[PDB]
């Protein structure tokens, strides 16, 4: 027998439901997401980390005349100098006044501390929402990672379990982020060759270790003072300092609809956005007969409390004259009133006490019990409350 | 928990606009 | 020199790796509440 239904996307909300066939009694269903995953798919284009301005030795030459010789290094600035005269310590490098010449290289690589301070950058696309399920069905309690597409079934006891597709195609993860200190930025960043000097992409890589990286920082040789030995080079700064301080904060802290974002395998956790559906095959063997469940006669609702707050501030209970002893399950249907009891013991001539959450002033509720239903009604009171630190469970 | 019974100060705390 | 100068390679010491550091933790704030809102009282110590 199959069945269906329609869980919202949050997490604590203990949903509870139950499987109503004719000539077998009800099955109840209590269903707790633990963990509700969200993860993207994931292509890397490149890490951009700090760099170290690499200056090449002064070639000096002493009356004469020196040329460029290219060396084909990132970002190679070669220019050459006349009319130096340098100093070392032990005096002057040469007599020749003019027709001296120094021969400048300067070149850009990336900072030794990149295997560990690198900034990851990602195009993010076709989101597999996965959750972590506590699933009792009959006194049969099983835990399961399941996956939201159409046919992904995850089959336990003979009881299959298939989930989704998600009512929402929301991800708080856009075409483009960026992965750095174990915290995930939504940062437009440019593609394999497009950096600019001073922002996230003056250095380009696409690995943390690779051999060939595009490097822009305006480096700009200047000319050395008189009586010196140095490169002298003036540049953009570290556009990665700049992504830092200028930060953009994190979307563990700036994303919709209250999801918790992680790492490596990167998830957004516990987005309470949509309702899942479900679809449960039952082996017949788990349905017992009605004629071996309690049937009842003359059942009537009454209504002790009802406070329409967050929780389960409302308490029902239900007069009953049964013909055995033993368990039976109890839903409202409709939205007016959710429970928190799956299951009910049940005596022969008891008055049995039933929890439940409302939203309504003046509630009318069907609510059921081992075959036969009952018309509960009240009038509820409000909170003295008004802040809390658990969702609603209507 | 706003200021009024309903059984006027309420419903325009609660549900404004109206 | 002129002809051919790179010789060697040196290994950096000292580099940035990973581990664990103890940060501070702030005051407990003053929590009031009403009606759709939330009052805060924090005091902090360094700045937060």
């Amino acid at each position: 027998y199959e069945h269906a239904t329609t869980m919202p996307s949050q997490a604590g909300i203990s949903y509870n439901t139950i499987v109503n066939r004719a000539g077998y009694a009800p099955l109840p269903i209590s269903i707790t997401p633990t963990k509700i995953k969200l993860i993207p798919t994931v292509n890397l284009e490149y890490v951009t980390c700090h760099y170290k301005t690499g200056m090449d030795s002064p070639a000096i030459k002493c009356c004469g005349s020196q040329e460029c010789t290219p060396t084909y290094r990132p970002d190679e600035q070669c220019k050459v100098f006349t009319g130096v005269y340098p100093f070392m310590w032990g005096g002057a490098y040469c007599f020749c006044d003019t027709e001296n010449t120094q021969v400048s290289k300067a070149y850009v690589m990336k900072s030794d501390d990149c295997l560990a301070d690198h900034a990851e950058a990602y195009k993010a696309h076709t989101a597999s929402v996965q959750a972590f399920l506590n699933i009792t069905v009959g006194e049969h309690s099983i835990v399961t990672t399941v996956y939201v597409n159409g046919e992904t079934p995850v089959n336990f006891n003979g009881v299959k379990i298939t989930a989704g597709p998600l009512s929402t195609a929301w991800t708080p993860f856009d075409r483009k982020i960026v992965q750095y200190a174990g915290e995930i930025y939504n940062y437009d960043f440019p593609e394999y060759g497009a950096g600019q000097p001073g922002a996230f992409g003056d250095i380009q890589s696409r690995t943390v270790s690779s051999s060939d990286l595009y490097a822009n920082t305006n480096l700009v040789l200047q000319r050395p003072k008189a009586g010196a030995i140095h490169v002298p080079y003036t540049q953009a700064p570290s556009g990665f300092e700049q992504w830092k301080k200028d930060k953009a904060p994190s979307l563990k802290f700036t994303a919709p609809f209250g999801c918790e974002i992680y790492t490596n395998p990167i998830r957004a956790e516990n987005c309470a956005v949509g309702s899942i559906p479900l679809a449960f095959d039952i082996p017949d063997a788990l349905f017992t007969r009605v004629s071996e469940t309690p049937t009842l006669s003359a059942a009537e609702c009454t209504l002790n409390e009802c406070v329409y707050s967050s929780d389960f501030g409302g308490i029902a209970t239900v007069k009953y004259s049964a013909s055995k002893s033993g368990k039976c399950a109890v839903h409202v249907p409709s939205g007016t009133a959710t429970l928190k009891e799956a299951a009910v013991e049940l005596t022969e001539q008891g008055s049995a006490t039933i929890h439940f959450s409302t939203a309504n002033i003046h509630p009318e509720f069907r609510l059921q019990i081992c075959t036969s239903y009952v018309t509960c009604k009240g009038d509820c009171h409000p909170p003295k409350d008004h802040i809390v630190t658990h969702p609603q469970y209507h | 928990t706003a200021p009024g019974n309903p059984h006027i100060t309420h419903y325009y705390h609660r549900y404004p606009m109206s | 020199a002129a002809g051919a100068t790179l010789k060697g390679k040196l290994h950096v010491p000292f580099l940035l790796a990973d581990g664990k550091c103890t940060v501070p933790l702030a005051p407990e704030p003053m929590i009031t509440f009403g009606f759709r809102s939330v009052s805060l009282k924090l005091h902090p110590k360094n700045p937060t």
